[PDB]
């Protein structure tokens, strides 16, 4: 019955959502010409530096077709995306397919964080459960190890060095060079000896990138990297947390193939699970947290703006802490998620996946799904600075809502459209009668810090704009460098500034640049700095600014009644402002 | 005053325009200089986005008029950069700084020279604004006109 | 009909040769492990543009014909030109012809043709591009970019080049990702969190003219507009429209092979409903090619060389002749300038015509037929312009290749096509208009840039090769928000300061020791020909010669008249027959 | 003397004494100028080792770069084959083209066990390479703390 939807995918590491949004989701959305049975576009580009594009198609297109039609499309546009975008891969998969099943990964040691974990299921689970049979994508929670360069602005400043002169460094010393052969051909004749020539081959170890040299003082010394950094394997992402019941967790999102049993291939994963199981390091083990009454059911977490993962983490774990206590006869596990939600993603969002005891073991109706998340929202409506809301998904994706979008169609630009979203959203108050929760399914604009760089002062001090442009991002977002060898197999190296040293405004001056003659200067020189809102989520339909708006019918009011009255109520808005009817609606 | 829920609802309330649920807080003593994790107050909000009467509330309930933000900018600041006028005038009629400097030497007179606001340089200059103040980076008013190519702002300064 | 793939590549100031070498040959030679590709065909033009026909077996898919060609060119992306590339190469599965002409003009008189031309580029054409079936769409306009038109005077007082424009507005005309604060992984007890924005791209004409170039010892500052006007314009300015002789823009559409032509005609009329409610004041749609008929068209050919001008008066006088002589029976006509019926040039152009309703036309002689004789007839006693007037649905002599089998190389190639052109007409009663379908060479400006001299005085030469093209071409540096809208920036000569030879010689390049040499100093030029448009079939160098039998003669003896006129060619020359002689 | 290098190589004992016993050359050598001892002492297989040394192998025989099946050793950790080699004669100072010694190899690779040994024998604690660096240097550029004490 749902119509094939495939979505795009591409990360930009540091990135703002306008900055995503113009540089990649803008010219991605651009090249979508040519594709065949296209009903609408639709895209979000979020402050955590995601886009997602996803493009529904008409009922009874070929999902395949579409898939190839549209990734086609996608990489003709690859070279006009920006190269860190391209390095972190653009994916282009059908979507509106759940996971079959969803494997998670723990250590009941407490010995693992959830890298450690996420890195041996990763090395060693991922690839073998993707080769069982009936098993499409799967998607690990998580990353491998990437090699952490964590910088050191105070000691960078002592030696007069910068985030590009580590980037140099490690791009010169963690390098696999081609070089040739002895008696290679063509030869002289009568040659006896051929042999390859090796050179510099990938660094492996903390070890060895700590003993990168930067510079050699003119009395001697040498500069280490690990003179000016810590060092460490570590996610290539810290954006999600996950826990199990309280402790770290991984795990694997499994999708059933096309044309395969989905029962058979359960038995197959576990299967294949349990031949892992001899091999696992002590402490590891799996647990299943999502069986998909329905037996399972969500947890929603949403905090303030600017709200810290910190903080986020703290509701979690009351969250996981109630259903563990006040639900202890009914509830079997809790995973989870800080980092992400329905409404998007970024620190102040998280979900909680519960599920429940057998349902043969839960007699009564207060120990059914619809009652126990009842107790549970009526509970967590105490939680102060916090929206913590219980639901079962499928009991509440069923049938009286709608699906509108919001269209900029004359430039006007996300100010004046919020404007017009407000407008509408205070008339569709007026009339209870007919609308209920009326609510934007985005994000509302946030505080940002707005670094403005003086190009006459970095002209006169000798100040190199992609100098201070590279030492802000690398230390601030993060920079992918290069490739290293973690235990033959091939990862990441990413370079940023150890925590303490990116975390407040005032660490804007502790980080210097050095200019031409060699003198080293600090930001506060040659920049100024201002907070102003801007977007942690920008939405786009149909290739054209937008902001999606849900809504319910009034008890006593048809679904069409209520969209008809919203056409009216949008009928009267700015000029260049327009609408549309998208998803349940279309 | 009850313990300090009441403040961060005002914060949103002024920050959404919603001059009902201001009059309401307030009525039940809401703190009017309660401040965001940014240091904005409600007179912060509703400078920035423009809400004249949300402005005029706070300011008879005793609203700090200077209040500066952790990088040292009031709603002058705000009002003048993003061109409301008839704030710019309120701000100043109860008292607000016309040389308030931020942390890096920024004046309401160059926030509102920058974006080309002439109406409001001018009432800037009526309550006293220094001509000659230059910023961090040794730039006036004049300057900034300048650099934009701005002369009929060039020739008010 | 088979299915065609045409693959579609631009190379911005690039001649036919510079494009055949560094883009076609490379294409061409990755076309390999492909299915039921019947045959192959390629022009490079001097606009700087390549088109590759890939003509596949009858019966053959075109979904995945396309996808295989898709696949080869992606493998191949890495091999061509950076400047290639970022222009974005397109592939598409569609008939050759228009399905229709939606053209957009404004009653008020209040929006130019460019400015027309914008507005449809960047409002109507992409979600015209998205609806199903229509496999091509080809913009009767451009839409704008921000256009730095550079002044070698003003850059030469500063000691700056071209290079140092481009090289500051990728440096503050740039979007920087700048991380958070509070960003993870996190200290403990971090309580705010929030991006950090640094620049962002720039946004109008006043920022560009702000851009720092460079501060002088004493203190002043050069900013961009002291080297440059600095103004939204069309990122090439080669193709013009009108409607009954008033401004306008349109897109051309095409329909992608296979689909439903009725079908997919009223989804772009749904799709243009929904954006008329939106349009500025004045600005309206006409329909003005809708496919007796009721519709024709006329195509014009100057010879290479010609002028934009020159081409807009023999389109004025076939635009007059229909609003003029056939008043009674022509609803409207769309022309443009710089689109030609094969192929992009400044000596091109062509007409739609759309008639009155059937019923207001009676008679015989005011059917579509008559009509287009009677101006194939009228434009015929045009001076040096092929002007005929022609039919064409939505989805005949013979079709002749020459091709260079053995090096022979273009002008040994052009030499033995005069020799069987002429022995060809040296048979009138069997073969009638045998006539090359391709251009003449023309005279091109050929500069040599003295190596030793260059070196002598220390003056890189990429600086300028780069000062060269960047101000006779025109280079895309990168992008900037128009309205919200991503669009391209380009730096060029102002028009007046790269009209004639004289002029290469007021441009600067600036030496390693600071000292502004000019360009006389280190080059010299001469005149000499060259082809504005070289052609390739199954990957070898080609010209493609029409021709029909001559009356009263079957078309299979013409082509063997052909054949045995192309066996006395010269050693190395061969041929093939294509398209409808296949 | 082809069959012993491969023999020498792959280790297999039995094939390596039918080789002396038929008269092979115990100093044979491969285009890159590896004696068997150079094989056996690289992929560590102690018995050829002492096989070859007893039917008069040169315990200093130099490959085309210099480096002698005492560097194999030392460099990849086989503490056994040595030691077998030290009493047997091998220069314990003995520098390659590039003026790299055993003592060199075995502190890189923090083989501490090899590196008292070689001491033991009268290993130059001060020998420089052709880049002046010393067994101590070596260490501390490494950070292996241990070793770094175990050359005072
Ligand atoms: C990562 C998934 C997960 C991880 C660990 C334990 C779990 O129980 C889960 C899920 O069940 C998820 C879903 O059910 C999704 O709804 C889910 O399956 C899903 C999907 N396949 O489209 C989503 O779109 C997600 N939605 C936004 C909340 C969500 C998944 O993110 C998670
Ligand atoms: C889907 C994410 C997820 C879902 C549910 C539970 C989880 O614990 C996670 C993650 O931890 C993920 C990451 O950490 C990513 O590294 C992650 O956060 C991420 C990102 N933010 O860009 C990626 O690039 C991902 N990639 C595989 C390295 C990866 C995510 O795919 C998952």
């Amino acid at each position: 019955s749902a119509p094939p939807a495939v979505t795009i995918s591409a990360s930009y590491p540091g990135a703002d959502a306008k900055t995503v949004q113009d540089t990649v989701t803008q010219v991605i959305e651009q090249n979508m010409n040519g594709i065949d049975n296209l009903m609408y576009m639709s895209s979000n580009s979020d402050s955590t530096g995601t886009v997602q594009i996803t493009l529904t198609f008409e009922s009874g297109t070929d999902a395949d077709i579409a898939q190839v039609q549209v990734q086609n499309k996608l990489q003709l546009a690859m070279p006009l995306l920006p190269q860190e975008v391209q390095q972190q891969g653009v994916s282009v998969e059908k979507s509106s397919s759940s996971f079959l099943m969803v494997v998670g990964v723990i250590n009941t040691d407490g010995t693992m964080t959830q890298e450690d974990i996420s890195d041996y299921v990763a090395a060693n689970m991922k690839d073998a459960i993707s080769r069982t049979s009936g098993v499409g994508d799967v998607q690990l929670f998580g990353s491998q190890y990437a090699m952490r360069i964590w910088m050191n602005p105070n000691e960078l400043n002592k030696f007069q060095l910068t985030p590009v002169d580590v980037i140099t460094a490690i791009k010169a010393q963690n390098a696999q060079v081609a070089a040739g052969q002895l008696g290679g051909t063509p030869p002289v004749k009568g040659q006896q000896l051929n042999a390859s020539i090796i050179a510099q081959t990938r660094l492996t170890s903390t070890e060895e990138f700590g003993k990168i040299l930067l510079k050699v003082n003119q009395d001697g010394s040498r500069v280490l990297l690990r003179d000016v950094a810590k060092i460490e394997l570590g996610g290539e992402n810290y954006d999600i947390i996950a826990e199990f019941n309280g402790q770290p967790a991984s795990g694997l999102g499994i999708k059933l193939a096309t044309g395969a049993n989905a029962l058979d291939t359960a038995a197959a994963i576990r299967a294949e699970l349990a031949k892992m199981e001899p091999f696992f390091p002590s402490g590891l083990k799996i647990v299943y947290p999502y069986d998909t009454d329905q037996g399972v059911f969500m947890t929603m977490v949403q905090l303030p703006a600017g709200a810290t993962q910190e903080r986020t983490q703290k509701v979690l774990n009351e969250v996981t802490h109630y259903y563990l206590t006040k639900e202890k006869n009914n509830v079997e596990s809790v995973f989870a998620v800080n980092g992400f939600g329905f409404a998007g993603r970024g620190q102040n969002t998280g979900i909680a996946f519960v599920s429940l005891k057998d349902w043969a073991d839960r007699p009564g109706e207060e120990n059914k799904v619809e009652a126990i998340t009842m107790r549970a929202t009526r509970a967590f409506s105490q939680i102060k600075d916090a929206m913590v809301f219980a639901f079962n998904l499928p009991a509440i994706v069923e049938a009286t809502g709608f699906d509108f979008e919001l269209i900029d169609q004359a430039g006007l630009g996300h100010e004046k459209l919020t404007q017009a979203r407000n407008q509408l959203l205070a008339e569709a108050a007026k009339h209870p009668d007919m609308l209920t929760s009326v609510r934007p399914n985005g994000l509302e604009d946030t505080p940002q810090f707005k670094i403005d760089i003086d190009q006459e002062k970095a002209q006169a001090l000798g100040v190199s704009i992609n100098d201070i442009n590279t030492t802000l991002g690398a230390a601030w977002g993060g920079s992918y460098v290069n490739d290293f060898i973690d235990r033959g197999r091939v990862k990441k190296v990413y370079v940023m500034s150890e925590a303490k040293y990116r975390m407040l405004p005032d660490d804007i001056g502790d980080w210097y640049v050095r200019a031409a003659d060699g003198q080293m200067v600090p930001f506060s020189a040659f920049s100024s700095s201002r907070w102003e809102y801007g977007s942690p989520r920008l939405e786009r339909y149909n290739g054209l600014p937008s902001m999606e708006i849900l809504g319910q019918a009034a008890p006593g009011k048809s679904t069409g009644e209520a969209m008809e009255l919203m056409e009216q109520l949008a009928s009267k808005l700015p000029t260049g402002v327009g609408y549309d009817w998208t998803g349940m609606s279309y | 005053h009850h313990g300090s829920d009441l403040g961060k609802k005002l914060l949103e309330a002024a920050r959404a325009g919603r001059d009902d649920e201001v009059r309401i807080l307030m009525a039940n003593g809401a703190d009017v200089n309660a401040a965001d994790v940014v240091g904005w107050t409600p007179l912060h909000l509703a400078a920035y986005w423009g809400h004249l009467e949300i402005v005029e509330v706070l300011l008879k309930n005793g609203a700090d008029v200077n209040a500066y933000d952790t990088l040292g900018s009031t709603p002058l600041h705000l009002a003048a950069h993003f061109g409301h006028l008839e704030i710019v005038e309120v701000l100043l009629k109860n008292g607000a700084d016309v040389n308030a400097k931020d942390d890096n030497g920024i004046t309401p007179l160059h926030l509102a020279a920058n974006r080309g606001h002439l109406e409001i340089v001018e009432v800037l200059l009526k309550y006293g604004a220094d001509v000659n103040a230059q910023d961090k980076f040794g730039k006036t008013a004049f300057d900034i006109s300048i650099n934009n190519g701005n002369e009929d702002l060039a020739e008010i300064l």
